[PDB]
RNA sequence: GAUGUCAUACUUAUC
């Protein structure tokens, strides 16, 4: 489940704070 | 240590086919393609000797990132 | 008396011709001597077979007829196909009832077509040397390529569109060549992007 | 249904099976009973769509340690753990000039993902089961 | 069957001294075999290039003969 | 692949 989880949010979402 | 092992290939791939695109690193001096004699069908994996070990393996240091019908080639010292 | 395959590619200038048959002959020197001539032809490899060169395409599908340009551009293949199609369909009385009143035009296409295909359209076909024989396998060995350039099934088959920019163009192992250096096993090979310009050498690849 | 007659280019029947040839109908016929033909025969997304993007604002606490940091995440009420991956400056919304960095980013599914630039090679480990961890009853995650 | 290993030459013992002195069950099957990886490999151990000269040759010391006459 | 009996088919503008 953290595999499919973590295969499939989003990558581009760049926030650097 | 002039022979170098390709596997990951498709049953598609053809040995001229794999001649050309391993002349673009080097002349391969044979290749030698194992295939089932019953069926007829590839077994995926060939065998490139070129004319020299350094080269066969400059050969198989340049084709780490090669890609064909979709399916990564390994090369492999053999 | 008969010398081994040794001493008769020792004592002959050209040992690649030698073979092992010729070692048990009247005369190997005399036959070391022919068969490494200028303008000989070899023997066939039919001479040593058991199936008198005829028995070897038993099963293998064979194409009936490859027809030229030149003949099938007078539409008479069409014309010969359509006239089957229309004689295999008739019966015994349909062919005994056209043979006492025959139907004249069978086709009748025209008359200086067939004379301007034979002698203004008349395409020279592809012969070949004196020296280069016939087997029974040579019609199957048609893979008798190049460094720096690359075919359009092999582009097809890597995902490699062959374009006038050096971007895409080259393969993805061109990384691997400049971070490592040119291929020993030709220095006269020059690679766009490396060692020449990008927009002059658009072929991917030079033998200089 | 016999698989192994075929006809040639030349008016024939050929065995296949066998590899014989017959020039008439009524010899193909005759040629399955026998011996060698009965020798021959004898011998022959969904994840994705339905996470909730509301982009919170996060708390990360940076500090250099010698031998990590700290971010402060709400309360998710999921098995699901906040996933830290690096990756490169080439892709991006409007793909900025001069970027040539990586960048390691740790997202999860209620939240957004938070993005710390490294400029520097390799001095540490992005992998998710080597060293990090994620306190679900204090609901903190670090990752060094 | 017996029938076609008699009239193929097979069953035959055929001594190869350059692949540490294998054997071949047939005068065809050698010919085969000589222009193969084995054979180049065994070939390669000595020196000698794998060429058409070399094609029927057999012991050790005429093979490295004919490669010294080269 | 050879052998010996039978059958089919083909060629040399054969009669």
């Amino acid at each position: 489940k953290e595999r499919v989880a973590y295969a499939q949010i989003d990558w581009h979402d760049f926030v650097v704070v | 240590d002039a022979t170098v092992y390709v596997g990951g290939l498709d049953e598609k791939v053809s040995e001229p086919l794999l001649w050309e695109l391993f002349l673009q690193a080097g002349p391969v001096v044979n290749t030698h393609m194992p295939k089932d004699r019953v069926t007829g069908q590839h077994q995926g994996y060939g065998f490139v000797e070129f004319l020299s070990e350094e080269d066969a393996d400059y050969a198989i240091k340049i084709m780490n990132m090669i890609k064909l019908y979709g399916k990564p080639i390994r090369v492999n010292k053999a | 008396n008969r010398f081994t395959v040794a001493e008769l590619k020792q004592l002959v200038a050209r040992p690649d011709v030698v073979e092992m048959h010729d070692v048990t002959a009247q005369d190997p020197k005399l036959l070391v001597h022919l068969k490494a001539t200028r303008n000989s032809v070899p023997v066939p490899r039919h001479w040593c077979f058991k199936r008198k060169y005829l028995q070897g395409k038993r099963g293998i599908e064979k194409p009936p007829f490859e027809l030229p340009d030149f003949i099938k551009r007078t539409g008479i293949q069409e014309m010969r196909e359509a006239l089957q199609e229309k004689e295999e369909q008739k019966t015994m009385k349909s062919k005994m009832r056209e043979k006492v009143r025959p139907k004249m035009g069978k086709i009748d296409i025209d008359y200086q077509k067939l004379h301007d295909a034979f002698f203004k359209w008349q395409t020279k076909p592809k012969l070949t040397i004196h020296g280069d024989l016939y087997y029974e396998g040579k019609e199957f060995e048609t893979r008798l390529k190049k460094p720096g350039d690359l075919s359009d099934e092999l582009r097809i088959s890597l995902g490699m569109p062959v374009g006038p920019n050096a971007h895409k163009v080259p393969p993805p192992w061109l990384i691997a060549m400049q971070r490592y250096g040119p291929p020993p096993s030709y220095p006269n090979l020059k690679i766009p992007g490396l060692n020449s310009p990008i927009p002059e050498s658009c072929s991917f690849g030079y033998h200089a | 249904k016999d698989p192994y007659f075929m006809k040639n280019h030349l008016g024939s029947y050929e065995c296949k099976l066998c590899l014989t040839l017959h020039n008439n109908e009524g010899s193909y016929l005759a040629h399955t009973q026998g011996k060698k033909h009965q020798t021959n025969l004898a011998r022959r997304v969904e994840v994705k769509k339905f996470v909730k993007i509301g982009r919170p604002g996060y708390k990360v606490t940076k500090q250099r340690d010698s031998e990590l940091f700290q971010i402060d995440y709400p309360e998710i009420a999921e098995g699901i753990m906040p996933r830290h991956r690096f990756m490169s400056a080439y892709e991006q919304r409007i793909e900025p000039p001069d970027r040539r960095w990586q960048y390691l980013l740790m997202a999860a599914e209620p939240y957004e993902t938070i993005a710390f630039k490294v400029p520097s090679r390799e001095i540490d480990k992005a992998e998710g089961k080597f060293w990090t961890h994620w306190n679900r009853e204090t609901k903190q995650f670090f990752l060094q | 069957p017996y029938w076609l290993y008699k009239l193929h030459g097979l069953n035959i013992n055929y001594n190869c001294e350059i692949c540490g002195n294998y054997t071949y069950r047939g005068p065809k099957a050698f010919q085969r075999h000589f222009a193969e990886w084995r054979h180049a490999h065994g070939m390669r151990c000595l020196g000698i290039p794998n060429t058409a000269h070399f094609a029927n040759v057999t012991q050790i010391e005429d093979a490295v003969s004919l490669w010294a006459k080269l």
